[PDB]
């Protein structure tokens, strides 16, 4: 009766984006322009555009319709 | 996301033959509609595609030389309104000119690109009393843009899932040394493939990498490995052989479409006139 | 159209709300701007804890939203003194608060307004977040956004400070400010400033560092504030166990990078110990 955490399982129809923490390690984001001091202080980091435009890349590429 | 999108669920069609069949069927629920209310006047589907792509090509020159510049992903979410507002209505029942504008408003409104109505009437190459007039149509067919999208307005255009494509490639393929000088080219062929109904029948992933590998074939750089390698569709031939598929069908879209031409467009718009003033 | 109206539920500056036989509707420049805004995200999100539009419909710039109607929501819950909120009852709003937060944050979808009154309730206990009205989406860096939104009690300090670019921590802010609305049954940091807000904030959880904030100096409206020690936050509830201020400290964090995502939040030991949250047949009904 308790709660058990389960990742949500969608389908995007393409390519395993990587991980939004691993793509600083995996050098996504060097080819992304880095994020201001106001941004870092406002909580906006290049990970989250980067992962944006991944995901996005990725999204419904194998699907037909 | 467009994999769960309305876009995807409703406004991505199996084939050409679709489009085709329910432009025809609005053209022949208008002549119904007409003979009903009481000859050479009605214009062919043909002719309303032709007419539907000449003002495609006068919303975006509208689009282009607004001020404010209109941000790239407004002017697709317009252009994805009109498409979509004529695969289903007739361009005798409501004009493109209006239906244009009423397009690029309601994706300015959409997109969260402010800008005030006074302001973007004034960008209409008219005397003022003509961008009043055109304001009040904009007002009225509002709505009905709304109602014959569905009440759907988040358009997936394939601008970002380029820019991240270009991400992955500069990440992932050092065989590519330098994936941006495959953008411009490939941003060209982008907008050959809005000319055509590719935004209708193909994800916006789809159509950003077929663009990217046009390019890249147009430049002799051969990528097969990053869609097989890099893609992961190595493991999955099946998926790599549709990939292609898709990619291939949609470079013979780019090359079997036609511009139109100036005088029949000259002709159709004498027609579209007649037909307006008559109704 | 298909609906005759049947009573009236409430008011805001944007839309009043009244329910029709059963259904709520929400009534030069055109369309609403806000109202567009509900209809084009809310068509684009299907989750049993993202509230879901019917139907729209108007005449001319004038247009009108269907959505289900709603029992109750989260503000008379916290506000009615007749009902006791158990930790398993707190647990269970929390719970479907984050998940469909969730949901919307892996849409990149902020939703900017969170409150206890934006947190609806259906008679089957579902929690449903709503008024996506100031919903934008979040993780383009060309796209500003005003700070303004959410209401100051709520309002996170970067947002205080005049953050123009922010993440998902507006939200879970909101969330933790929520959680401890549930707690005290009164609200938390009820500033009527934003000078005031920021007072409070800084003084019920001290003033943040250059360590716990780093580029705190770089927002735009910062304003340098005296030190305070900050009350322990098991003073302020003394009946939440280690797990709950486990979750409220990761949820209050000053850096909003380093506040608890909502996914992280889901993860955290307090939701899988026991008691597990109350099923919402057996939530409390006002
Ligand atoms: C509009 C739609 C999302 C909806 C459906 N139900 N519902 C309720 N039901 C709760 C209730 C029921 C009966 C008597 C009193 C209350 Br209270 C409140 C509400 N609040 C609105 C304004 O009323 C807030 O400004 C923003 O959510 N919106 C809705």
């Amino acid at each position: 009766a308790l709660y058990e955490y389960q990742p949500l399982q969608i389908e995007t129809y393409g390519p395993h984006v990587p991980e939004l923490e691993m793509l600083g390690r995996l050098g996504y984001l060097n080819h992304v322009r880095a994020a201001s001091p106001q941004d870092l202080a406002g909580g906006y980091t290049s990970s989250l555009a980067c992962h944006r435009a991944l995901q996005d890349a990725f999204s419904g590429l194998f699907w037909q319709p | 996301m467009y994999h769960n999108s309305s876009q995807k669920r409703h406004w991505t069609f199996s084939s050409e033959e679709q489009l085709a069949r329910l432009r025809a069927d609005a053209n022949r629920k208008f002549r119904c509609k007409a003979v009903a209310n009481g000859d050479p006047v009605f214009l062919e589907p043909h002719e309303e595609m032709t007419l539907c792509k000449y003002y495609e090509k006068r919303l975006l020159e509208f689009c282009s030389v607004f001020k404010p510049a209109m941000p790239r992903s407004v002017v697709g979410t317009a252009c994805m309104y009109f498409k979509r507002f004529y695969l289903n209505n007739s361009v005798m029942e409501y004009h493109p000119r209006i239906i244009m504008l009423t397009c690029a408003f309601l994706a300015c409104k959409v997109d969260e690109f402010n800008v005030s109505s006074p302001q973007f009437v004034g960008n209409l190459r008219e005397s003022p009393l003509g961008q009043e007039k055109a304001l009040e149509q904009i007002l009225e067919y509002e709505l009905l843009l709304i109602q014959q999208l569905n009440f759907h307005l988040i358009v997936h255009n394939p601008y970002r899932p380029f820019e991240g494509f270009l991400i992955d490639l500069k990440t992932r393929y050092p065989i590519l040394e330098n994936p941006e000088i495959l953008r411009k080219t490939a941003d060209d062929f982008l907008n050959r493939i809005a000319l055509t109904d590719a935004y209708l029948l193909y994800t916006p992933s789809q159509i950003a990498l077929t663009a990217i590998l046009s390019s890249a074939s147009r430049a002799g750089i051969t990528m097969e490995s990053y869609l097989s390698e890099s893609l992961m569709l190595k493991e999955n031939r099946t998926c790599l052989s549709q990939l292609l598929d898709i990619m291939k069908s949609m470079r013979n879209l780019v090359k079997k479409y036609e511009p139109p031409r100036s005088e029949e467009v000259a002709v159709l718009k004498q027609k579209l006139e007649r037909c307006h003033s008559a109704e | 159209k298909r609906y005759e109206k049947l009573d009236f539920l409430g008011e805001g500056q944007f839309a009043t709300v009244y329910k029709a036989r059963i259904v709520a509707i929400k009534k030069k420049d055109g369309i609403n701007r806000t109202a567009l805004r509900e209809i084009k995200l809310l068509q684009e999100l299907s989750h049993p804890n993202i509230i879901g539009l019917l139907d729209a419909f108007g005449h001319k710039s004038n247009i009108s939203l269907v959505f289900d109607f709603m029992e109750t929501d989260l503000e008379v819950i916290i506000k009615d003194n007749s009902l006791v909120l158990t930790p398993s009852h707190i647990k269970a709003y929390m719970l479907m608060t984050l998940q469909g937060l969730e949901y919307l944050h892996q849409h990149w979808i902020l939703h900017r307004d969170l409150k206890p009154n934006n947190l609806l309730l259906d008679e089957n206990g579902v929690l449903k977040l709503a008024d996506f009205g100031l919903a934008k989406s979040f993780g383009s860096p060309n796209r500003a956004y005003t700070h303004q939104v959410v209401t100051r009690w709520y309002r996170a300090p970067e947002l205080l400070f005049g953050a123009r670019m922010y993440g998902v921590g507006v939200d879970m802010w909101a969330v933790g400010c929520i959680l401890a609305e549930l707690l005290l049954r009164v609200p938390f940091l009820p500033g009527d400033s934003d000078l005031d807000q920021l007072t409070r904030i800084f003084e019920t959880l001290g003033t943040p560092t250059e360590e716990q904030w780093p580029d705190m100096c770089s927002l735009p409206d910062y304003v340098t504030f005296k030190s305070f020690p900050g009350i322990p936050l098991h003073h302020i509830f003394s009946a939440a166990g280690d797990d709950l201020l486990d979750l409220i400290q990761g949820l209050f964090l000053f850096n909003p990078c380093a506040r608890i995502t909502a996914t992280q939040a889901l993860k955290m030991k307090y939701f899988s110990n026991r008691p597990g949250p109350t099923p919402g047949c057996q939530l409390p009904r006002p």
